[PDB]
RNA sequence: GCGAAUGCCGGCAUGAGUAACGAUAAAGAGGGUGAGAAUCCCUCUCGCCGUAAGCCCAAGGGUUCCUACGCAAUGGUCGUCAGCGUAGGGUUAGGCGGGACCUAAGGUGAAGCCGAAAGGCGUAGCCGAAGGGCAGCCGGUUAAUAUUCCGGCCCUUCCCGCAGGUGCGAUGGGGGGACGCUCUAGGCUAGGGGGACCGGAGCCAUGGACGAGCCCGGCCAGAAGCGCAGGGUGGGAGGUAGGCAAAUCCGCCUCCCAACAAGCUCUGCGUGGUGGGGAAGCCCGUACGGGUGACAACCCCCCGAAGCCAGGGAGCCAAGAAAAGCCUCUAAGCACAACCUGCGGGAACCCGUACCGCAAACCGACACAGGUGGGCGGGUGCAAGAGCACUCAGGCGCGCGGGAGAACCCUCGCCAAGGAACUCUGCAAGUUGGCCCCGUAACUUCGGGAGAAGGGGUGCUCCCUGGGGUGAUGAGCCCCGGGGAGCCGCAGUGAACAGGCUCUGGCGACUGUUUACCAAAAACACAGCUCUCUGCGAACUCGUAAGAGGAGGUAUAGGGAGCGACGCUUGCCCGGUGCCGGAAGGUCAAGGGGAGGGGUGCAAGCCCCGAACCGAAGCCCCGGUGAACGGCGGCCGUAACUAUAACGGUCCUAAGGUAGCGAAAUUCCUUGUCGGGUAAGUUCCGACCUGCACGAAAAGCGUAACGACCGGAGCGCUGUCUCGGCGAGGGACCCGGUGAAAUUGAACUGGCCGUGAAGAUGCGGCCUACCCGUGGCAGGACGAAAAGACCCCGUGGAGCUUUACUGCAGCCUGGUGUUGGCUCUUGGUCGCGGCGCGGCUGGGGGCCUAACCCUCGGAUGGGGGGACAGCGCUUGGCGGGCAGUUUGACUGGGGCG
RNA sequence: GCGAGCUAGCCCUGGCCAGGGUGAAGCUGGGGUGAGACCCAGUGGAGGCCCGAACCGGUGGGGGAUGCAAACCCCUCGGAU
RNA sequence: GUGGUUCGUGGAGCCAUGGGGGAAUCUGGGCGGACCACCGCCUAAGGCUAAGUACUCCGGGUGACCGAUAGCGCACCAGU
RNA sequence: GAGCCGGUAGCGGGCGUGGAUCCCUGGAUGUCCGAAUGGGGGAACCCGGCCGGCGGGAACGCCGGUCACCGCGCUUUUGCGCGGGGGGAACCUGGGGAACUGAAACAUCUCAGUACCCAGAGGAGAGGAAAGAGAAAUCGACUCCCUGAGUAGCGGCGAGCG
């Protein structure tokens, strides 16, 4: 419903309980309200799995318990993640419903290796974080916009195209 | 038929009105233009 | 010193007493006033509305509104009439609307951030609305106002007092106001309908009936008290590793009461008690009638909302805005005086109202059949319904009237007999048009093509029968069959609103969207595919540097693109070009860096030219590259009794058209040749295929459904046509009132055959020839419109294009700068193939890091990058993205030549 | 310098589409197998879906050409959650 | 690397500066147009300074200047 | 110096030589807008603290005065007291700054440092006692008029500039 919310933990020792299935319409991410100890909440990432009955978190410590997330430092090798913590705390550093996250495919000193979900590879840094678990996007793909144009229903630009025009109009155009 | 005249108090007013002109460089300009220059009254005055 | 510039300005004639009265929703009659009335007032027949030609809220316009006088001009005629003149007068609100409250976009904007200056952005706060919020209603009352004025009934906020009450006491917090769409239960006013059941005013004329007969109505609003009606939440303790920066709030975990329980915000009764109440109505206009007094009546059953309770419930996806009130409290003061309540007195503003208002008062310069947002919009009849025919309330007859009825244009009605042959074309029109029953083909992505195609039904009468709302169900109402018998006309959706169908082909899939005043299409758009630039502080787009956008997006993503479902399938070539990679080698700018020469120099010196070598991108050179630009052969021979071909011979090219298709909308020789369709068919449609010049990605062959697309054919049907011939309403014609307009030197303007500058009323010869007019008919006056758009000419202009010229924007790029430390290293060089050293100086690899930047993540500290880079200066380069010029003459038309 | 009360857009915020028709996901029940696939029947009510008013449009013909009008009148037509 | 100057890249200076190096305090330090010797001039890299020239809204004077289509367009309920 | 209540001539009423009309100069009022400035704003409207009478408050309580924008110095203290800013026909310097057109094209050039926009000073600014000019060991502020001179000279040595 035209809004944002959470995207980056950095208060820990906190109790992570899988709020609920609030599959969400606004970023290809499907998240559920994450119930913290105090009671303070957050429509959190959609890293598939972690059943309703919440039951997680993270921590400077550890707990690969699927989903969840800590610094690079605190992370296995051969592991699949998201909550792409690029720079030191820059919260998320990639993978948006981009299921196929990154896989600490080898780390090095204040530098941890990452398979570039998108489609390449290089390294991050020290404390830098990132929570494993999948994504959530059920291949958020496909699905037919049959005899109509989902698009429009888009609210998402018919910013339509052209290219053939009659003129000689717009940038590199 | 829809000409182009349908005036709109709110509108026309707003849009044009002592102020504005003022607020502006330009506006201001001509304005004090008109003023002397011509005499008369002015927009909003309208 | 002026005809004279389609000259400017002013007047004034033309056509011309012909053309027009702004919708073919018509009128006509009696009286009245007046100098004078088709055009005003009263009255009586008549026509048009009626979803309007209704009242209403807005917006816009602002006295246009009323009343008494008046018509000079505006009223396209009059005119005593006016939305025209002068004069006077008219619209009042604690509760309706705007503010004295709230914010999103957006706009402003102390601080902060960047500009040559003007300026740009912009936090918080403020501006900002029929979005939020907020305390009333019905009747009366003037020439006009009215939810404001009357009155009857219903309230709200502030203040002072006292009475009673309780930690009151910010707005900081928390809920909180807060919401999509499609759909639907339960209940109820609005609204409608039948009542002869109640009240009352005249009736019946006529044949008939005084009868459940005809005609009016039988309602509107309300303290709470009160039962149909729902409508919104649960209730205690404790922990609060403690949040929502600060504690009791709410958020989160644990144990008990965790119901149809109790809880607090709209409708019915009603009913306090008020009003209205038509038909009156004795005084009174018995008539511009009604102002105002009988009595009224004051009731039942029926239908029932597309938004009344309500923030409903159910489903769904594209998954639905922020600040007053309520409770928690710090500062803080009350805490015998702070807030809640009760009664009594006291206070309540600023500006808006008339009338118009699907409009002569609003935009179209005009009383112009043009447009302009919300509210039920009365009934009877159609299956339903703001569609339709008649009419209710209220509105109006278009502001020019008579008179003839000729041609002729308009709109409309009809036909025999034939029944598209008319023609580019069934363009038009006519067929057909409504609901029920029967019945439905090829093909299909099985949804559809079906309303397909093709019939048959419908009216009013009586009979016996079955159903669902009807508080049981018993004058009441509805959906409905049923089946039987029967009556009438040419006809029985009787009038009115209402597909012609079919057979085929081509393109584009489809609903679309678009060139406002020609073109709605095979044009774009698409859902869908493929290459593809991009890792964020993205990449591209605006920007002078900030900055916004992007996106609080993050590779199931964001931008660039050529096609444009789906199906089937997309082959061959990177020699040139763009690009991606390479960077060893050539080159080459600024620059370092020295041989050497030169000028003056008594001399130390003092200025230049300077070159060997080191030196950047770029370009040259190697490769990779096709849903990147682009291209994808020629002729001779051969089984072929006749023809490419199965094969063979070659020259050149980067290979040298593949699968599908084919005289297609790419095939001019052509109406190509064969076939079908026909009385013949240069359109079609099938097939060949020597494809003048298809071809896979600006796709290629096909493809159900789909189209105001285009073309081909058959039934159906009609004056489209064989000529039509009749008619109805409207101008045209005669009358009266009004009364333009472009063009025109001027003119009493005939035919001929000849002529002239070679298409003459005006010149020659000749022949007809009285003067004027009106209703017409087009030929000539080279008629009107416009100093040709087609043309060429001016070394005119303006837009798009690329290996045109140049130059800038941006982008890449060497050295240089606030760009600081530490170490690892190889190269040059001159000196003393060499190695040792030496100054020189060049390359480079590293965490760091103190600039810089960014970073943030809750503070100024940490974190990350870091000598980067941003960014400044010079270098060089790409560079049609843009800016400015240019691109000759000849020419027995411009060009090509 | 002047303008989106022209028009093309885009942001914010309300209003609006009379009636009718077609009948997919679902859920209920029944159906030979292990459960099922899956069938059928009921309910059900979607779709830039169909038939059509206001409303949006302005092909196809008719008039009009010193018009009513610098785009309008007439018949006709497409869209109609 | 631009300016201004008569100087449009030129044998081309002075003064002014966009970037980078970054001297001297009187035998100092620019100058007299590449530069150099000698001569000659001047002393910067802060500031104030009436008068002599320019302009008519205003008031006056004067006209081989006009007369209502000339003059300002506008001679008087006109920038309306 | 003896007439007047403006252009209004008209009705109805009135001041005046114990110096009216009007001519001057210095006055006090100067409603609302406008730089506006208390705050908001579609100008000419609608909103707030302090003082204020106290005012009808007939046995019941309000306008008036006021005040206050923001950038400037700085007696800094808690900052009290001075200047500005908005104009303005033309003219002035700075800041920025162009094509036409000429060259009978047009890229150099010209129109020009013009036209325009911006800022700002003034009644005038501009500028202004010389690291100047030139060369007779000569001159000396700046400015402006004549002259120097259309010369010396700049240049697709062309149009011109000068």
């Amino acid at each position: 419903q035209y809004r944002i919310i959470d995207f980056k933990r950095d208060k820990d020792g906190i109790p992570g309980r899988v709020a609920t299935i609030e599959y969400d319409p606004n970023r290809s991410a499907n998240i559920a309200l994450i119930n913290y100890a105090d009671g303070e909440k957050r429509y959190i990432i959609a890293p598939k799995n972690l059943k309703v009955g919440m039951e997680i978190m993270s921590g400077p410590d550890a707990d690969i318990k699927i989903g969840n997330a800590l610094p690079l430092e605190n992370i296995p090798v051969g592991t699949l993640v998201h909550n792409i913590e690029l720079k030191p705390g820059r919260g998320g550093q990639l993978v948006r419903a981009a299921g196929t996250s990154a896989q600490v495919l080898g780390k090095e000193g204040k530098y941890v290796i990452v398979r570039l979900a998108s489609g390449e590879v290089r390294m991050i840094l020290g404390k830098c974080r990132a929570t494993v678990g999948e994504v959530g996007n059920g291949g958020r793909t496909d699905k037919p916009f049959v005899k109509a144009g989902n698009k429009h229903h888009k609210m998402k630009a018919p910013n339509v195209r052209g290219v053939a025009m009659n003129a000689v109009d717009h940038p590199f155009g | 038929m829809k000409r182009t005249y349908q005036p709109n108090n709110r509108k026309r007013a707003k849009t044009h009105g002592f102020r504005a002109r003022m607020k502006t460089k330009s506006g201001r300009n001509i304005l004090a233009r008109r003023r002397a220059k011509g005499r008369h009254q002015l927009t909003v005055s309208d």
